[PDB]
């Protein structure tokens, strides 16, 4: 009661508005993350954004607008309670007329769209809170238990069930998997990333990264818990723990790695990576061997999200509800948005020349000029 | 590496 | 009387089967797998030893049986007094 | 005149120890030449690969494992045959050498200790899939590519044990 | 009242232990034998010409 | 507490001070003469007289404590025995420490356990230095310690035989025939012998100590 | 070359000669040159330095060596988790301790250990470090450093893997309190692997007890909050499904007592397979073979179970071993209690079988005295033939002396106090006495008590007390209240078995008591004993002589002998008077305290307080009004005033009486005296009934060292006194107090603990239902 001397600090960054951004909408489907981390996210399809919180409520909605299409609870009628919550936390995923939606009651729901029901629901080995990834046919869970589960995109049939190794204090929010070519690049929260195919759940190679060379090992987690990208033939991977690594696709041989790390979420330009420090600090990288292109540390401990590139610009906000436009070069704050005070932290998503942002309580809100 | 005879 | 007495117990209690199988020239390691230790032994001269079977309930006539084991100076019975007690008192 | 260079744990090293392998190195040793940026430059290295050194030896010692003295007669014997020179002509060389017979016998030994020490404690911590060798047989065989294999892997793991070990291990230089 | 004598060198407590009995052991009986000698706390014999009691003249020397 | 001064002005202001007795104070200097000065030149000075203001002021755990750790860090010196045997007289002291003395309580059966341990450090002294100047008064304390093992050991034969454990009362006279063959509880615990074996019908054993009792009447 | 001497540095711990000891050049040896090198590893591989130098300066060898600095204080700081005691004795686990030398590597070895406590806890984003601050003369200081950040909160809890019980039912069991409700501030939300295991067991526990065997826990796993705050807590679970006991039988080297054993076994068949049913079998054949003598007998139950058709077949095995007897009997800690007042009380004799019930018996009944604070057991055996056993006390002393004291009055009396002591456990000889007394220029009373719980060795007891009352109003003996009484008591009892013992007595009281104040009761009482004195005056002067025979029956079942947890007592007592006494009467007094525990700790306890007493006269002759109840203060109803509840003395119409001087003795004088005069003196009958009851719970900000001397009361009382004697025709003017209907009430809270002085209480009473003369005081203080 009275130790709370939390060790900490968030100065405000200055206010500095080159522009002026503003909110097309909001919904405020309700009560969904709240204080529960989790990797809830919307997504969209067509014109179509999908979203859903973790009451069981999924709704279907209109861009420009903010019109309900259908919405509908996945209140668990056949359980105890009969309306017991599902505790929704996979992210959300679209594929034709199918939506993916995972829970971390070892269930995954197959949503049917337009119809408003669910094509079939299967229970998985093990919580899902990782977001489903079609491939060709399949759809790849990480569940929290070092296990990968290949689930048929048609109905059910898990086909294979690969075997991982967590140490005893692993970090929530598991990486997720990446389809290429047949190759799965997935990373588990042994700070170990590998390869396997999608037909039938061959273990292709294994390689280490996160170097955790700590004085106490229990505190050293070092898990690589981000979802990785390739560009051409080499894929990136992030430990939480530092480790910073670029390496072949087709083997084990890295070429070249930045101890700096020390990353949950990153994205790539395909000629300058972009990231997000345990510290809050942006920093670009030069994709040919690392060179720190430029940095900005103004921020430090303010519980960011994910960096998004858009339209040249890069966002990102914080659980205060504050939004930032940061300059592609050098960085620098073009505006600042409190959009919301209720919290943020998922991750924002900008497609089809749009961006979106989902906050605690406020659910979605348009991000437009 | 710089010396020659090193461990066998 | 009227006063409460507490059970008394001043001796190990004996089952007679197993003092059926002792008999003469039964040694002293194998007495001590079949019966236990004596409690109360003859320290003066002779290595006897004494097994006394002896309970006072309270309000009671005390029972008692006497055990008596006769050994030789190297290790080994030479007879036995399965004396019942209740003598006299 | 003899100091000590370093504390290590329990061990320490001394100054003539570093001696053993400055002006017994570096235009001694063997292959004179080797690499000359600077001896004054290199005595950062040097420092640095002795102190590793007796922290593998500390490790070893540790594990309770011992070199008896067939295996130093076998090790010896196949040191003569690499160089191709007598056993007794090169005791008689390093008598002038500056390399004592005793000192050549300590020195193999722990070098003998620390390289077995480090392969047991490596091939430990290196996997092999048995999907990665008909690949790489594909590029390219018949256990050959599992040669390469646990080169490279052994490269890189030794490193990542020798730092493993400095970090958590209490090292302070004294000279 | 007051304190030890001097309370200098002296014991702690009290003098009247200097009152136990002697010692005499009891003899062994008639043509028998006792288990007697199987102890442990034997007193070895001493001289005299020592300090006794508050002639004890403890300090630190 | 006191200022930071040379080792002499202090350690002469010390001894005087354990000269005038005020053993409360006394100690508080000493003890910060021994921190601030942990190996100086006369170390063991200054824990033979933290011992004597110790045993002066009660200070009985701690004085033991200090014995303890002292005894190893000089194992040969002149004072030795004189080191061991305060620490006896400790154990002792801490025994006889009550209030029977104002009310005349012959303390006789209480815990032996200090009693023991006084005893076995004596008999170590006895063994170890008989020709020292402490031998008398180890001898006369011996002495005692045997009489009130006896007495303790006399005492529970005694409760145990009025209240009918007679085998119980036979054992234990036996173990202090065994080893306190010389004192004089035992002489007064020889009629328990009698006591027993005839309420428990063994006279065939109760002559023999009937005759010994008689032996050694006198 | 050849040396001749060799010199050092290094003098404050090793010796002259022991670094001396290490040498192999001997001081008289050539250096060859490289043995340098072998000396100096040797003398560092000691531990005993830091630093080795040589030097040949001269021509001989030079030593130079900086030993260990030595710690003379160790302090420390942001310390709020930890307090002093703990750290220092994990310091001291390491064996670094001021006094000694001071390793660097155990230094880091003390970070790691801080290090993974607070990770224990919950402190992830906290971190330990120690500040070595150098100290002149080859000494150093150490300072600790703790940036203790935040503790961990859990957020959820999950059991995913269960098709057969609610989650929020299964949560609400564990130890941990994945979310305390919002208006309760009855826990926190801290974190504990010692927890962790605890509630996993409990929730294996659960499964195996509801009739599921075939069940696991298949993982677990705790995840981290990507900020260091948060924890979730997930598990796995196989959940099986239930089965049916066919059936139990029992195997192993088993005595003749198998027929009980069997009885034990009875289970009727189809049972569901609980966990909780086989231990509580395990143990009760346990206890059973051990209170035959096989103290130590070896039982396994395999749960040998088909899976095909929910049956298992129980299996016992049990190897018995031999009959262990006991050797000696030894007590340690009764340093100034006698040996003998601890062995009577024991209840397995020495020099027999073993009992496991009779030690844990004697174990118990040895707390019950009442002057020990802890007694516990200790079975240990010889290391030499295999069995036997010996049975060890270790007690501690507690103060059994209770001190009071008082004083007259503000007003400087003189000399006047009350003065005494009680003693249960007087010199540790076991026999209780009592002596108090008081001398004041308005009364003086003193009395001595002794008892003998063991006058002889068997359970009988005997007690005795004495008393002597003859203050006849110091201030004045004329036309004042005077009283004479004396007498003599004398009581023995005995027990009837191991809870109740009975005691008988007899003595005799007389009373002298001159120049009364006029009232109804006492009128009343006098005119039953044939006399008719007058009214207005106050001077008539009675002796009566009192011959008495007394009893009483006592049951004590009680773990502690000093505010205990559990358990209960009576105390009753019946008092008859004998032919040829002035007063035939009869006299009896209820008493019982009643515990109950709620916890497992028995901690929470709900004391019961019940009192009845009732009296009457016999052959026409009543009580004798000083023998009337009273209520009110200490040990009855607190928060009006002692002896003060009940019927309320009137006096008649008083004036001219003897001597009664202006603005004093005011009771009933008044020229203008019309009729009877109400007054609050209160004197009461002979029919009394309270009750008590009172809630017991541990001081909130009190540590564990002292909690065993504190005890903190929530506490309801409710008093009533009433007199079986009324008249309506004189009492018409008065309320009929002879109805008991009438009850006073308080409640409030009292502060219990124990002095050197004695037992000290003091009470904040609040009362709530009064009547007429109570005089409230919401304070209370007494011994």
């Amino acid at each position: 009661n009275s130790e709370e001397d939390v060790v900490k600090m968030s100065p405000l960054p200055t206010v500095e508005n080159q522009f002026t951004p503003t909110t097309a909408w909001s919904t405020s489907v309700g009560s969904g993350i709240g204080n529960f981390y989790s990797n809830l996210h919307p997504a969209l399809a067509d014109n179509v954004v999908y979203a859903a919180d973790r009451a069981g409520l999924v709704k279907a909605l209109n861009a420009d607008d903010g019109k309900e299409i259908w919405s509908v609870s996945l209140a668990e009628k056949d359980g105890w309670f009969s309306k017991e919550p599902a505790l929704l936390s996979g992210g959300v995923t679209v594929s034709g007329g199918h939506v993916y939606i995972g829970s971390e009651k070892a269930q995954v729901y197959a949503l049917n769209t337009s119809d408003g029901t669910v094509a079939w629901q299967t229970k998985v080995a093990g919580e899902a809170l990782s977001r489903p990834v079609v491939s060709d046919g399949l759809v790849l869970i990480h569940t929290s238990n070092g296990q990968l589960q290949a689930l048929n995109e048609a109905d059910g049939a898990v086909k294979w069930t690969v075997n991982l190794d967590m140490p005893s204090l692993s970090l929530r929010g598991e990486s997720a998997p990446t389809t290429a070519f047949g190759a799965a690049v997935v990373g588990g929260d042994n700070g170990r990333v590998s390869a396997v195919l999608m037909e039938q759940g061959q273990m292709i190679w294994q390689q280490r990264i996160s170097q955790a060379t700590g004085s106490t090992e229990i505190d050293r987690l070092s898990d690589v818990d981000t979802t990785p990208v390739v560009v051409n033939g080499v894929v990136f991977a992030l430990a939480y723990n530092g480790n910073l690594t670029a390496l072949d696709l087709r083997s084990g041989q890295i070429m070249w790695k930045r101890e700096l790390g020390s990353v949950n979420d990153f994205i790539v330009d395909g000629n300058r990576i972009y990231l997000v420090d345990q510290n809050d600090r942006v920093m670009a990288l030069t994709i040919d061997g690392g060179v720190t292109l430029w940095t900005q540390s103004d921020l430090l401990h303010r519980l960011l999200t994910s960096p998004v590139l858009y339209n040249g610009n890069l966002v990102v906000g914080d659980s205060e509800g504050y939004l930032h436009w940061i300059n592609v070069e050098d960085g620098r704050f073009v505006a600042q948005q409190k959009v919301d005070s209720s919290g943020f932290q998922t991750e924002p998503v900008a497609a089809d020349g749009k961006l979106l942002i989902q906050a605690k309580d406020g659910t979605v809100y348009s991000i437009t000029r | 590496d710089a010396a020659q005879k090193d461990r066998a | 009387r009227v006063v409460y007495r507490p059970d008394i117990n001043q001796g190990n209690y004996l089952t007679a089967n197993d003092v059926s199988k002792i008999r003469v020239g039964m040694t002293q390691q194998q007495v001590a797998y079949a019966l236990g230790t004596p409690l109360m032994s003859d320290p003066f001269g002779t290595n006897t030893w004494f097994y006394v079977f002896r309970q006072q309930p309270g309000h009671e006539g005390v029972t008692q049986q006497t055990l008596t084991l006769t050994f030789n100076s190297s290790g080994v019975l030479t007879n036995i007094d399965n004396k019942p007690a209740l003598s006299g008192n | 005149v003899d100091c000590v260079a370093a504390v290590v744990n329990n061990g320490v090293v001394l100054e003539s120890d570093v001696d053993g392998l400055m002006q017994s190195v570096k235009l001694n040793a063997a292959q004179a030449r080797q690499q000359l940026p600077d001896d004054a430059t290199l005595r950062h290295q040097i420092m640095e690969r002795l102190i590793m050194d007796q922290i593998i030896l500390q490790m070893g010692q540790k594990m309770g494992v011992k070199i008896s003295d067939e295996q130093l007669d076998q090790a010896i014997a196949n040191i003569a045959k690499q160089n191709n020179m007598t056993l007794d002509q090169m005791r008689s060389r390093l008598a002038y050498d500056g390399l004592n017979y005793n000192t050549y016998r300590n020195q193999i030994r722990k070098e003998m200790i620390i390289s077995e020490v480090r392969n047991n404690e490596v091939r430990r911590r290196i996997t092999i899939l048995p999907q990665e060798v008909e690949s790489l047989a594909q590029q390219v065989q018949k256990d050959r590519a599992y040669r390469m294999l646990m080169n490279r892997k052994f490269s890189e793991e030794a490193a990542s044990w020798m730092q493993e070990q400095r970090a958590s291990a209490y090292v302070k230089i004294l000279s | 009242c007051s304190s030890d004598s001097r309370y200098k060198r002296q014991v702690s407590g009290d003098e009247a232990y200097l009152e136990a009995a002697p010692l005499a052991e009891l003899h062994a009986p008639a043509g028998m034998i006792l288990p007697v000698t199987s102890g442990d706390y034997a007193i070895p014999v001493t001289n005299g010409s020592g300090a006794v009691g508050k002639a004890l003249d403890i300090r630190p020397p | 507490e006191v200022p930071d001064n040379p080792p002499n002005e202090i350690y002469a202001t010390a001894q005087q001070k354990l000269q005038d007795g005020n053993w409360r104070q006394a100690i508080t200097q000493l003890e910060a003469l021994d921190n601030r000065y942990p190996f100086g030149p006369y170390s063991q000075q200054v824990q033979l007289d933290l011992i004597y203001a110790y045993y002066k002021n009660a200070d009985l755990p701690l004085a033991q404590a200090a014995i303890d750790r002292f005894i190893r860090l000089n194992p040969t010196h002149p004072n030795i025995d004189y080191v061991m045997y305060m620490r006896g007289l400790t154990n002792m002291a801490l025994d006889d420490s009550a209030l029977q003395g104002f009310f005349g309580v012959d303390r006789s059966d209480r815990d032996p356990q200090h009693a023991r341990a006084a005893f076995s450090d004596f008999s170590k002294l006895v063994r170890g230095y008989p020709n020292s100047q402490y031998t008398t008064d180890a001898t006369k304390r011996l002495v005692f310690l045997k009489d009130r093992l006896a007495k303790y050991e006399y005492s529970v034969a005694e409760y145990y035989t009025e209240r009918g454990a007679w085998v119980a009362v036979v054992n234990r006279v036996e173990g202090m025939l065994r080893d306190y063959p010389d004192t004089q509880a035992t002489r007064d615990a020889l009629p328990l012998m009698e006591n027993a074996y005839r309420q428990m019908q063994m006279n065939a054993q109760a002559e023999k100590v009937a005759k010994i009792i008689a032996a050694n009447s006198s | 070359f050849v040396v001749k001497d060799i010199h050092f540095e290094g003098l404050q711990r090793v010796a002259v000669g022991a670094a001396l000891l290490s040498m192999p050049v001997r001081t008289g040896d050539t250096v060859n040159d490289e043995d340098i090198s072998n000396t100096i590893r040797a003398l560092f591989a000691t531990g005993n330095f830091e630093d080795v130098c040589v030097l040949r300066d001269g021509d001989t060898l030079l030593v130079q060596v900086k030993e260990r600095p030595t710690i003379a204080s160790i302090t420390f700081s942001g310390n709020k988790s930890v307090k002093d005691d703990m750290l220092k004795q994990n310091l001291e686990a390491s064996g670094v301790r001021v006094g000694e030398s001071l390793d660097r590597t155990t230094i880091a070895d003390i970070e790691k250990g801080l290090e993974d406590f607070y990770y224990s806890v919950g402190k992830y984003s906290a971190s330990v470090k120690a500040v070595v601050t150098p100290l002149p003369r080859n000494r150093v200081d150490l300072k600790l450093v703790f940036q203790e950040g935040v503790s961990a909160e859990i957020q959820q809890i999950n059991i995913v893997g269960n098709h057969a019980f609610t989650t929020d039912e299964l949560i609400s069991h564990f130890q941990l309190r994945d979310e305390v409700p919002w208006w309760n501030v009855v826990g926190d939300r801290k974190y504990q692997k010692q927890k962790l295991a605890g509630d996993l067991e409990t929730l294996r526990s659960y499964y195996l007890d509801r009739g599921y065997a075939r069940f696991n826990i298949d993982s677990t796993q705790v995840s981290l909050t990507p900020d260091k705050k948060g924890i979730y807590v997930t598990v796995n679970i196989t959940e099986g499904d239930q089965y049916k006991l066919s059936g139990v039988e029992v195997s192993g080297n088993l005595a003749g007592h198998s027929a009980e054993i069997e009885q034990l076994t009875k289970i009727e068949p189809g049972e569901l397979y609980n966990g909780t049913k086989v231990t509580k079998m395990e143990d009760d054949i346990k206890k059973l073979l051990g209170r035959y003598g096989y103290a130590y007998p070896r039982v396994q139950s395999m749960p040998e179970i088909n899976d095909a058709d929910k049956t298992v077949k129980l299996r016992v095995n049990v190897d018995a071993g031999n009959r262990f007897y006991v050797r000696k009997i030894r007590f340690e800690g009764n340093d100034t209690s006698k040996d003998a007042v601890l062995r009577r009380e024991m209840r397995q004799m020495e020099g027999a079988w073993l009992g496991s019930d009779l030690v844990d018996q004697g174990k118990e009944r040895l707390n019950r005295l009442g002057f020990f604070e802890t007694v516990d057991t200790d079975t240990q055996r010889v290391p030499g033939s295999p069995d036997q056993v010996d049975v060890v006390y270790k007690v501690k002393e507690r103060n059994t002396g209770s001190f009071n004291f008082g004083i007259g009055y503000g007003t400087e009396s003189g000399v006047s106090f009350q003065a005494g002591v009680q003693q249960d456990n007087w010199l540790g000889t076991g026999y209780a006495v009592g002596i108090n007394g008081t001398k004041n220029d308005y009364q003086t009373y003193a009395e001595l008590s002794v008892t003998n719980p063991y006058f002889t060795v068997d359970g009988v007891s005997l007690g005795g007390r004495l008393f002597y009352n003859d203050f006849q109003a110091d201030d004045a003996d004329l036309s004042d209240y005077t009283n004479k009484s004396y007498g003599t008591d004398v009581t023995l009892g005995f027990p009837i078995n191991e809870y109740n013992s009975l005691r008988a007595g007899l003595g005799y009281v007389h009373n002298s008591l001159s120049n009364m104040q006029p009232q109804v009761a006492m009128w009343r009482y006098l005119y039953s004993m044939g006399e008719h004195p007058s009214t207005s005056d106050q001077d008539n002067s009675f002796k009566t002589d009192d011959f008495t025979f007394n009893y009483g029956w006592t049951y004590n079942k009680l773990d502690r002998g000093y505010f205990p947890t559990d358990g209960s007592r009576v105390n009753l007592t019946g008092k008859v008077t004998i032919p040829g006494s002035d007063n035939e009467y009869y006299k009896v007094t209820l008493d019982t305290a009643t515990y109950v525990p709620i916890d497992d700790d028995h901690k929470w306890v709900v004391l019961g307080r019940t009192r009845w007493g009732y009296g009457d006269g016999l052959g026409g002759k009543e009580m004798p009004f000083y023998e009337n109840f009273y209520a009110g203060g200490s040990s009855t109803v607190r928060g009006f005033q002692s002896n003060t509840i009940g019927p309320k003395a009137v006096y008649f119409p008083h004036q001219a009486s003897n001597y009664d001087p202006d603005y004093d003795y005011e009771c009933a004088t008044q020229d203008g005296a019309k009729d009877l005069c109400k007054s609050d003196d209160a004197v009461g009958g002979n029919a009394m009934a309270v009750a008590s009851l009172e809630f017991i719970t541990p001081t909130p900000f009190i540590s564990d060292k002292y909690a065993n001397s504190v005890r903190t009361s929530f506490f309801w009382d409710m008093g009533t006194v009433w007199d079986t004697n009324w008249d309506s025709s004189q009492y018409s003017g008065y309320p009929d107090y002879s109805d008991p209907s009438n009850i006073r009430m308080s409640a409030g809270i009292a502060l219990q603990w124990m002095s050197p002085l004695g037992p000290l209480v003091f009470s904040y009473a609040q009362p709530f239902k009064k009547y007429d003369g109570d005089k409230a005081e919401q304070f209370q203080f007494n011994i």
